[PDB]
C-alpha cells in the first residue's frame, strides 16, 4: 500500500475524503488490534495517538459538512460523527464499541467509493 | 448510541448511494492541506 499522504495531489475532492476514510479506518483498526495490551507503556501510547488521529480526522469530516446544500445526509452525518466522536472520548469506552465504529466507518467508506465509480 | 449511529448508517449510506449530488456537496469540501496533515 502507498503512503496516503502522497496521494492527495493527484486526489479528486471525493477521493480526499476516502483517504480521510482509509487512514481513520486503519488507525482505528490498529487501536483495536492493541486494545487489551495497554498496560505495555508503548502500546498504550500507540493506542492514544491511534484514537486521538482517528478523532482529528472525524471531527474534521464534520466540519467539512456543507448543512445548506448537504441537507438531509448533511444531518445525518453530522449525527453519526457527532457519536463517534462522543464515544472516542469516553474514558471507559470498550473494544466492541470501537468495532462498532469501524463496521460504521467501513460501510460509510463503501458508499463514498460507489459515489467514486459513478463519477 | 453507538447502536443508534449504527442504524442511521444503515440508511444513511442509501442516501448518499442514491443522492449522489447532494452527498458530495454535503461532505467534498476538504481543504487540500488539512487532508495532507491527517494523512502524515
Amino acid at each position: 500500500e502507498a503512503y496516503f499522504q502522497n496521494q492527495v495531489e493527484t486526489a479528486t475532492p471525493l477521493e480526499q475524503i476516502i483517504l480521510l476514510y482509509d487512514k481513520a479506518i486503519e488507525c482505528l483498526e490498529r487501536a483495536i488490534e492493541i486494545y487489551d495490551q495497554v498496560n505495555e507503556l508503548e502500546k498504550r501510547k500507540e493506542f492514544v495517538e491511534n484514537i486521538d488521529r482517528v478523532y482529528d480526522i472525524i471531527s474534521a469530516l464534520k466540519s467539512f459538512l456543507d448543512h445548506e446544500k448537504g441537507k438531509e445526509i448533511a444531518k445525518n452525518l453530522d449525527t453519526i460523527y457527532t457519536i463517534i466522536l462522543n464515544t472516542l472520548v469516553k474514558v471507559d469506552k470498550t473494544k466492541e464499541e470501537l468495532q462498532k465504529i469501524l463496521e460504521i466507518l467501513k460501510d460509510l467508506r463503501e458508499a463514498w467509493e460507489e459515489v467514486k465509480k459513478k463519477v | 448510541n453507538v447502536d443508534f449511529a449504527k442504524e442511521m448508517t444503515e440508511f444513511t449510506k442509501y442516501q448518499i448511494r442514491m443522492q449522489s449530488g447532494v452527498a458530495m456537496l454535503a461532505q467534498a469540501n476538504a481543504l487540500p492541506q488539512l487532508v495532507l496533515q491527517l494523512l502524515r
